């Protein structure tokens, strides 16, 4: 949904997304792993300036 | 060949110095930020994970690219 | 929750994280009966608002 | 009530670290122990009598 | 059967529950076992993206040379604007801009619209 639609106009936001997927990052498993590192780099793509820096450096760890 | 020594053996490689920057390099500060030659408790690293903390290096990016291009374009190694 | 318990994470937890109770199913508990369990009917009690919500 | 437990935790940060931390760790240690503590120099530190 | 006649003030509750630990980081300590909500916001697109490792007025109305009023004006290749005189004679020693510094080949337009809007009347 994210990538065919608009970010401007997603309805959470994004700013509301991206750091309730950073603690889902820990989630072990794979399907989980796979699909959120697809997720998150699909926003460090398309809107960077949401989350603040110090969310990217939590993330890359 | 002919030598079963396995062409580098020690006797001149024990005492090699561990590696010195070329001087236009040196000049970009980068030794003096992070400190190789020659600490952070466990729990501590732990911790900076969680935190983190920003801006560690301190570099200048102008600074960098021109060492590269502008002041050494034509900076050739010695010999 | 008979189900997933085994795999949530092994070697990790800290020991408030695997010893400690999971406030959870109370919380699941106290949401099903709310309306009891609060009710403005009650003897001796206090009206609170909480603060952006119009819940009493 | 929960404190009828009497588990815990520090408010700090994100606990248990990565196991591939604790074997540096580890074997940091235990070049300590067999090496008996003693500091076994550098060859380009230009020399503390050594064991 | 709440009695009929009482008046009991609303006392707000201005305490979120919110977990610190679990807002900021996105990690607590104790787990499942939180007292708290754990709930996670974050701000509001505070940063403005800019790399250093890679009614606006930009006519000024005296000259750059005369920093006098605009007569004869002339318009470049840039929105440079000057007298005839003006850059007849920047020529005579600049190669380009007297600011920019951008190639104007001696290129100069009779610059009307300067006037224009130099007018009250604009055109
Ligand atoms: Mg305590
Ligand atoms: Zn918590
Ligand atoms: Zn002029
Ligand atoms: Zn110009």
């Amino acid at each position: 949904i994210t990538s065919v639609m608009d970010l401007d106009k997603l309805q959470p936001p994004i700013n509301q997304i991206l750091p309730t997927l950073t603690p889902i990052l820990r989630n072990k498993h794979r399907k989980v792993e796979v699909n959120t590192i697809k997720f998150v780099g699909l926003i460090g793509k398309l809107a960077p300036t949401y989350a603040p820096p110090k969310e990217w450096m939590r993330i890359c760890f | 060949w002919q030598s079963k020594k396995e062409y580098l053996s020690g006797r001149s490689l024990l005492g090699k110095r561990p590696f010195e920057l070329p001087d236009i390099i040196k000049k970009t500060n980068i030794e003096q930020m992070r400190s190789t030659l020659p600490e952070k408790s466990l729990k501590e690293a732990s911790r900076a994970r969680v935190q983190p903390k920003m801006g560690a290096l301190d570099l200048d990016y102008k600074k960098l690219h021109d060492v590269f291009f502008k002041i050494g374009a034509n900076w050739k190694p010695d010999h | 929750a008979s189900g997933f318990e085994d795999s949530m994470q092994f070697k990790k937890l800290t020991h408030a994280q695997r010893t400690g109770l999971s406030q959870i199913p109370n919380r699941r508990f106290t949401l099903w009966w709310s309306p009891t369990i609060n009710r403005a009917n009650v003897y001796v009690g206090f009206l609170v608002q909480l603060d952006l919500t119009g819940i009493f | 009530m929960n404190y009828l437990e009497g588990v815990g935790s520090k408010k700090g940060g994100g606990g248990i670290a990565s196991e591939s931390q604790f074997n540096l760790q580890r074997r940091k240690e235990v070049e300590s122990l067999l090496s008996k503590g003693e500091n076994v120099p550098y060859t380009f530190q230009d020399e503390q009598v050594r064991s | 059967n709440q009695p009929t006649n009482i008046r009991t003030t609303v006392l707000m509750d201005f305490q979120p529950d919110v977990c610190k630990d679990y807002k900021q980081t996105g990690y607590c300590g104790y787990g499942d076992s939180c007292k708290f909500l754990h709930s996670r916001d974050d701000f509001k697109t505070g940063w403005k993206l800019n790399q250093e490792w890679n009614d606006l007025e930009k006519i000024p109305f005296k000259c750059t040379l005369c920093k006098e009023d605009y007569k004869s004006p002339v318009v470049t290749n840039c929105g440079h604007y000057f007298c005839g005189s003006c850059f007849a004679k920047d020529m005579k020693k600049g190669t380009k801009c007297f600011i920019c510094h951008k190639e104007t080949h001696g290129s100069a337009k009779v610059a009307s619209d300067l006037q224009k809007m130099l007018n009250k009347r604009k055109s």
